[PDB]
């Protein structure tokens, strides 16, 4: 007899939209997330085995066009740098670096042309002599994110709307699919920072006991490979360049922030590495991967190109771009301190969208932002030398998608919808 | 957060004097702001305060027609302007937070954590 | 009022337990007098919140006293770094200070 | 939630035991949208389960007593097999197929004959 | 509405009398946001507390047998000393913490324990 | 034994949005509001009691985000007035008064530059000889309010959504704090009509017998003093001095809209205030000051207040801002007709934002405004020397925060959530 249960306990995997959460002007605004539970309770479940594949999760998605979307509503009513996109009389004052450049704005108050200037990095300045130009102003719209609003990073819980559950994976080693047999259903995820980088993973998760290497696919060269460390590196990146602040009016209500003189002399930024906990990161990083290939040789070559953003090591210190040399860091090989120089940069090509940009206005100085070093995003260069010379596997950083920032800290959580109604065989009217 | 007074100033009497104080790190119209001078040998004397949201003042007694406070909402600004200055009037002025907030019942009260460098200004013939 | 009576000044050996007081009348009404400590060249900062409190910050050298007309600040074993003029603030309808103790240290 | 990874018989009290409007809850432009739309999504499907098993003559039951005799195409087993050993996860994957037509008959068997 | 002053048991002699509903209306792009958010709010607790009534072995009836045992840890008062001597409110307060506890163990006996046994007697 | 009982007459403190009902273009009369007012009677609740708070009451706050919102919402399409930040050439058409300024505008056709005048208030113009410029015409966005746009506000009663209901205090002498006795239940509260002023309380409700006065604290001088009369003063306020309005094309399928001339002689704004009514009213604030504060003795003062919105009383009559003198008002001593010439402004600084500017339209000159006086909005000076001539109390006219010109109304109410479903012990199964 076909009786009806009502309850029971199954789930079908299905996609819904979670809400931010936060423990806490800034983004990721109180208004917007809800404060964040105590001790959400985490509910093992017994002889339960779950499939989990960490690049087909939608939770990634999310967090892509969500933090996105946000990114914009911040920006939205920032003031536009439009009135700037003019030829400049522009020279010098690392050699020259920063440049003391000049211009005619005509409006500040909106009918009296003022001769104005302003320090500018060179790589935000276009030749076009003495004559130059701000960089993109002609192909997209350049906005000043608001000084009112912190960008900076904190933990984000995201959480299931009600009908739904998110499943997390327990497993030691756990690798990036498959069955898990440790799965317990949670509430919300443990708190993501949304930090944005490129070659270098920072503040995320550590591995536990060993440095986990996931990849969708090892054979396939054009996947990226992430490494989890299971101990982290602290970095502390430095803009010692001292400077004043300068506010020049360009519109109503509408000003632009700049950076009025350096003081004393020019220091460009660096960042502290320490040498052994470096080397032993590779080494035990090289000792994974001659687990994965063949005792082939494991080396580190640079980078191969591409975008400045991929080619240099990107991040972001307080509102200070930084877009670090790492060459030092990516030429060694394995077959069985540290100091490096860093760029700064205003105008950033935010999510690579065309025909958007945004403006970092500058800070005092004396800046320091002590990082951990939690794991890298890495591709393999494979090559063809298959008859001769076939012995040397080579690894590069690699970077600039977003979702592998997220994906290397949600590839343990799943989620599933709840499906009520089932019916058995039993015995009765 | 900080207050910022503007730099020290020397007047002869029968003068006036504007300072300024800048408000960082906390939104400026949610608290009040007192303003208080210090005259060696007399400890401080409480001056005034403006309520910087609906800019409702209030003075002692030996200011009155004498001391304008004001403020400007776009900068979070408040300016003290202090006319026919006597000697009498050495001394160090600052801002400094008022109470806990606007909106509590001892609100305007009972704090004054943040507080400036202060300003000096100086009277004489 | 201008009743915030503090001995001019005090002092003691470091180690040692110090009290300063102004015990104005007009605390029961407000029930309140508050505590500041101010450095050679520095504005004034709070030692005390509200009456006894101790503001973040704050060393655990610093509490307070209040009983009908008393009004005290104690400093716990007193340190060199404790140097400072210490001043009573009170609302008696109008905010009122104490001339201010100066305290230094043996 | 709760011993999905038990006998169906051992499931017959986590059955009740989650039946609990898991699909409403206490929390506290665009965010407060794409929230709001998932509440009323989550409303209609409470709903859609009230209003079906209503239908099939269903009311406030956990455990519904039906009309219609079990069809052993419907992968019989035994009894002991699926109370005492099938999970619940497990049993649905296999009626999965007769999804449309077990309901069907219910309609038919407990309320409209 | 008015009877919350008085005592438990002279407020339940009018529960069906006071039991107005209230969730038929009348008069059948942020404030739009705003009402929208309030009606489906509204639209949630009612079914929140039909979906409780309903585990719990409740047909709508005002007042539901049970199958849970009252004990001295919630309360030791004697039952002229609640339903005399007390209003609901009072009431409330006193036992608010054993809410969950008791809510949870309605549900284990009144319709948790009681279907199984009703598929029992289906079963012979 | 445990039984469930239903529809338990018990409730516990919630906030929830309140509803918007009317009476029977329009907007704080209520254009988007629904006249849901089928005779909502009260019922008494017998031998209960209830805590109310008039200053923690977040019924005001409501009011507060909820008028702002609609105000940008009805005025968000409205034409922009950049086009008018040009170096004006102005002369004196009391002393200049009106200003007659003459200008440069270049938007409708962007390639040529016409010649516009306009007359209007030298309250709202800066000086930089004949050089002037627009007071808000930097570091604020002006809007010229739509023609087709009103806010005459009327009553308007807000209810609780079903779940809700709104207490009430019928208690007599009941100071805003603390315990009602008398306490009864409405689903609506009564019409509350969004009058928008300062120092004097217009258009709003009378205590039932005598003047009262209510303070958050009376110690604590910060506070302000909110003082509900039982009798209204009505004044007669007009400006009988005829213009007649140009149009201006600004911009693109855009008009603005200013004075073009002046019509007859010159006269200014002026309110009629009964001289016995106004000074018999201050008796009678004054007796119940004393009782207060045990005789001493009072005395109303001027406002100081720096800030024209403050120092003067704003005052709304239709489409014409007026600012008043009342220093003629708040001049006596209690120890036991007037007219008031008034300043016209047309740009607003509505709701004391930034960036929130709005220029009100001409009317035609002639304007007749009737309003009722049922409060005051007042401070406390005293305590400076207290050790000596300190007898004397002063009160001077306090405003600005509207939250005071809501809670003056709102004081009695409060909002709770409904809780049905509770249990009890019985002798039952
Ligand atoms: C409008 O009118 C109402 C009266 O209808 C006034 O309400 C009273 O306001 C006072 C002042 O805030 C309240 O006083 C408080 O009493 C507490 C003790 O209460 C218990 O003990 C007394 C003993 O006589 C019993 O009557 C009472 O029912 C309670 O059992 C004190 O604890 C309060 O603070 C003191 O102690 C704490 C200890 O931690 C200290 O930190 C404080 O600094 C302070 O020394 C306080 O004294 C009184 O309770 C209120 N009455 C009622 C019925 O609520 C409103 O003030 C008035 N409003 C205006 C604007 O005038
Ligand atoms: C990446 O994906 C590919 C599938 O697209 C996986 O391919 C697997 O490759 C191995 C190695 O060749 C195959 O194993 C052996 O192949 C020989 C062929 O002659 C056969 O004789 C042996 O008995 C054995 O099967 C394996 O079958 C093949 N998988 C499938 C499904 O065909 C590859 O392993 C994936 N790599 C990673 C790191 O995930
Ligand atoms: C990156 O920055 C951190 C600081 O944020 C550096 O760590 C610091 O290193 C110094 C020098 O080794 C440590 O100083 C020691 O302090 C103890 C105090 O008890 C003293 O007894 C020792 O004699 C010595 O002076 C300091 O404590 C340590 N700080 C922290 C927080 O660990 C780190 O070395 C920098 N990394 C690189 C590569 O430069
Ligand atoms: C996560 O990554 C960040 C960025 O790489 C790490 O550095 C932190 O950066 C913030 C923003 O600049 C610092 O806060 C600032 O401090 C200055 C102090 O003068 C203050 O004026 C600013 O308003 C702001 O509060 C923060 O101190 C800095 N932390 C450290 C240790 O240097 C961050 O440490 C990484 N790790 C974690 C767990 O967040
Ligand atoms: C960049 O380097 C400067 C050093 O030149 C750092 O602080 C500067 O310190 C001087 C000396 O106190 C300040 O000048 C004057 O000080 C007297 C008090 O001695 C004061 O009465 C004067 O009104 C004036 O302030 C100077 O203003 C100050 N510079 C700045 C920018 O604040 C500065 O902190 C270093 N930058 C960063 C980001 O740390
Ligand atoms: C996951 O699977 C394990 C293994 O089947 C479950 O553990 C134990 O399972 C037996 C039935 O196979 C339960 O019944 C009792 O076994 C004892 C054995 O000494 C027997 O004397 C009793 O008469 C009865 O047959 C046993 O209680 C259970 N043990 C525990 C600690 O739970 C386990 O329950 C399964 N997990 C879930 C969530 O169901
Ligand atoms: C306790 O509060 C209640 C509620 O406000 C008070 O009852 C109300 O009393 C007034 C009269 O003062 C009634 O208004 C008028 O009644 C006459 C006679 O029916 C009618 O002709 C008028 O048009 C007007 O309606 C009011 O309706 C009544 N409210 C209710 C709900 O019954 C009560 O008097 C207060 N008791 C004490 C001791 O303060
Ligand atoms: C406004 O806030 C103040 C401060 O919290 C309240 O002050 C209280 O005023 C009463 C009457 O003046 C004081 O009662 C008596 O004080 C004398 C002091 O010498 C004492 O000997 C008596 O036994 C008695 O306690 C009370 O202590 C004082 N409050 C303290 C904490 O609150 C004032 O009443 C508040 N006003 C309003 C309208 O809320
Ligand atoms: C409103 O408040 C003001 C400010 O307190 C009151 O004005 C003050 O009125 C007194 C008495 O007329 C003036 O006293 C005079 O002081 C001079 C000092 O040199 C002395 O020589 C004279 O013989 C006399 O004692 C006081 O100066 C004046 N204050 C100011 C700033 O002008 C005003 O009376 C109050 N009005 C009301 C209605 O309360
Ligand atoms: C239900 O109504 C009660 C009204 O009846 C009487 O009210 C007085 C207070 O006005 C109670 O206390 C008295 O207070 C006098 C002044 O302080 C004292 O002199 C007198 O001795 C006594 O203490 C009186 O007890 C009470 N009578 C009875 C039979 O209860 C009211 O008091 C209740 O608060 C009210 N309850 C609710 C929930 O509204
Ligand atoms: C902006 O353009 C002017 C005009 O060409 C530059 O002025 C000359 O600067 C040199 C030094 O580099 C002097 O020797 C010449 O005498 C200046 N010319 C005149 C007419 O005075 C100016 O240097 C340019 N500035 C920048 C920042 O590029
Ligand atoms: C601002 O505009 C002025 C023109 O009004 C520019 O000055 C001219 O520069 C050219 C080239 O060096 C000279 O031949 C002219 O004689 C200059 N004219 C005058 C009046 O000086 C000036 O360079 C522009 N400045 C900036 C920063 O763009
Ligand atoms: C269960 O129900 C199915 C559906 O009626 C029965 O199988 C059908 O048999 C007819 C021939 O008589 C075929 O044409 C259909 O295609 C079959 N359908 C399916 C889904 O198999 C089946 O015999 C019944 N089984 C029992 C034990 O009662
Ligand atoms: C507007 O601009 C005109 C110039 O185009 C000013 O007119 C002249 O100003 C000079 C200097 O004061 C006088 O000597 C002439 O007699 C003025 N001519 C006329 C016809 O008035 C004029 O004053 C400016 N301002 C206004 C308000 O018109
Ligand atoms: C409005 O309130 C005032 C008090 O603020 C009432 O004034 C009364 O005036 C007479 C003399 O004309 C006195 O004998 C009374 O004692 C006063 N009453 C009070 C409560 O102070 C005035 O009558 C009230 N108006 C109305 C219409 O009731
Ligand atoms: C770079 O190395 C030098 C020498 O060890 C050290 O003094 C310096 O602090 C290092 N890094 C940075 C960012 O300053
Ligand atoms: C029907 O059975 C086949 C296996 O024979 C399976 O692949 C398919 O998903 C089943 N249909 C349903 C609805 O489960
Ligand atoms: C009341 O019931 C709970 C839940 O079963 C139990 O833990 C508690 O000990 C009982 N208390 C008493 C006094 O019976
Ligand atoms: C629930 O907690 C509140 C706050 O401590 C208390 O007032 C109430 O009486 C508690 N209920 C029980 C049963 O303890
Ligand atoms: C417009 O600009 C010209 C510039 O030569 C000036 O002479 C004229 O007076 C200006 N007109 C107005 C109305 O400002
Ligand atoms: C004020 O004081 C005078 C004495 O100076 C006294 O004659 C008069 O009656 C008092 N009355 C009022 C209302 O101020």
């Amino acid at each position: 007899w076909v009786t009806v249960y009502y309850g029971v306990p199954v789930w079908k995997e299905a996609t819904t939209t979670l809400f931010c959460a936060s423990d806490a002007r800034n983004v990721w605004a109180t208004h917007c997330c809800v404060p964040t539970d105590p001790n959400p309770q985490e509910v093992v479940l017994e002889n339960v085995t779950e499939n989990f594949n960490m690049w087909k999760n939608d939770m990634v998605e999310q967090m892509h066009e969500d933090i996105i979307s946000l990114w914009d509503q911040s920006l939205k009513p920032c003031v536009k740098l439009t009135p700037l996109c003019v030829t400049l009389n522009c020279t010098d004052y690392e050699r020259g670096e920063i440049k003391n450049c000049s211009f005619n704005i005509t409006t500040s108050i909106r009918d009296k042309v003022q001769k104005e200037y302003a320090l500018f990095y060179k790589l935000d300045i276009v030749p076009i002599n003495n004559s130059y130009r701000l960089i993109n102003c002609n192909t997209s719209v350049i906005k000043q994110a608001c000084p009112k609003v912190s960008f900076e990073p904190i933990p984000i819980h995201y959480c299931a709307p009600a009908g739904f559950a998110i499943l997390k994976c327990n497993d030691k080693k756990f690798n990036g699919t498959g069955p898990c047999t440790n799965v317990s259903t949670v509430q919300c995820t443990h708190g993501i920072r949304p930090v944005v980088s490129t070659q270098l993973l920072l503040n995320g998760s550590l591995a536990e006991k060993e440095v986990v290497i996931r990849s969708q696919n090892f054979t396939n060269n054009a996947k990226v490979i992430i490494v989890q460390l299971n101990e982290s590196v602290v970095i502390n990146c430095t803009r010692p360049n001292n400077n004043t602040r300068k506010s020049i009016h360009i519109a109503p209500g509408r000003w632009f922030y700049t950076t009025g003189a350096i003081i004393g002399d020019i220091r460009q930024a660096h960042c502290n590495i320490s040498r052994v906990k470096w080397n032993n990161t590779l080494k035990q990083i090289a000792t994974k991967l001659r687990e994965q290939f063949k005792n082939k040789t494991i080396a580190f070559n640079q980078s191969s190109g591409g975008d400045p953003e991929i080619v240099m090591h990107s991040f972001n210190c307080g509102g200070e771009f930084f877009y670090c040399n790492t060459t030092q860091l990516f030429n060694s090989t394995w077959n069985d301190h540290i100091t490096l120089p860093c760029r700064i940069k205003q105008i950033i090509n935010m999510w690579q969208k065309v025909g958007k940009a945004m403006y970092a206005p500058p800070i005092r100085g004396q800046i320091r932002c002590s990082s951990n070093i939690t794991g890298l995003l890495l591709t393999r260069d494979g090559g063809s030398n298959e008859n001769k010379t076939s012995e040397t596997e080579t690894f590069r950083p690699a970077g600039g998608d977003m979702r592998d920032n997220w994906r290397s800290e949600l590839y343990k959580y799943k989620v599933v919808k709840i499906e009520p109604l089932g019916v058995a065989p039993t015995k009765c009217k | 957060v900080q207050l910022l007074e503007s730099g020290a100033e020397v007047k002869k009497p029968g003068a006036s004097v504007r300072v300024s104080c800048e408000a960082s790190g906390y939104t400026f119209t949610k608290y009040f702001i007192h303003w208080v001078r210090q005259a060696p040998g007399h400890g401080l004397e409480w001056i005034g305060w403006i309520n910087t949201l609906t800019s409702g003042v209030n003075y002692a007694r030996n200011f009155q027609g004498r001391l304008t406070l004001t403020r400007d909402l776009s900068t979070e600004t408040v300016y003290m302007d202090l006319r026919n200055l006597k000697s009498d009037d050495t001394a160090v002025y600052y801002c400094a937070r008022g109470g806990r907030g606007y909106d509590e019942p001892w609100g305007a009260y009972t704090w004054l954590d943040p507080w400036g460098q202060g300003s000096l200004v100086t009277v004489s013939s | 009022s201008y009743e915030l009576t503090q001995p001019a000044s005090v002092s003691g050996s470091p180690g040692q337990s110090i009290t300063i007081s102004c015990t104005g009348s007009s605390i029961g009404s407000y029930d309140l007098v508050s505590w500041y400590q101010q450095y050679p060249g520095k504005a004034p900062k709070v030692i005390i919140f509200e009456v006894s409190k101790r503001p973040s910050g704050v060393s655990h050298r610093f509490s307070g006293s209040k009983s009908g007309n008393t009004a005290a600040l104690t400093i716990s074993g007193l340190q060199v770094e404790d140097e400072a003029i210490y001043h009573c603030y009170s609302y008696d309808d109008m905010i009122i200070f104490g001339g201010g103790t100066r305290l230094t240290v043996l | 939630l709760g011993a999905a990874g038990s006998t169906m018989g051992a499931a017959s009290m986590t059955l009740t035991v989650q039946a609990r409007q898991l699909l409403s809850g206490i929390v506290q432009t665009v965010w407060g949208i794409k929230q709001l739309q998932a509440r009323v999504l989550a409303v209609e499907r409470y709903l859609r389960d009230q209003q079906l098993l209503g239908i099939w003559g269903c009311s406030g039951k956990l455990i519904c007593c039906t009309a219609v005799p079990w069809n052993n195409s419907w992968s019989n087993r035994s009894l002991d097999m699926i109370w005492n050993n099938m999970t619940w996860i497990e049993w649905e994957r296999e009626i999965d197929n007769y999804t449309g037509l077990i309901y069907n008959l219910l309609e038919e068997s407990q309320n409209q004959q």
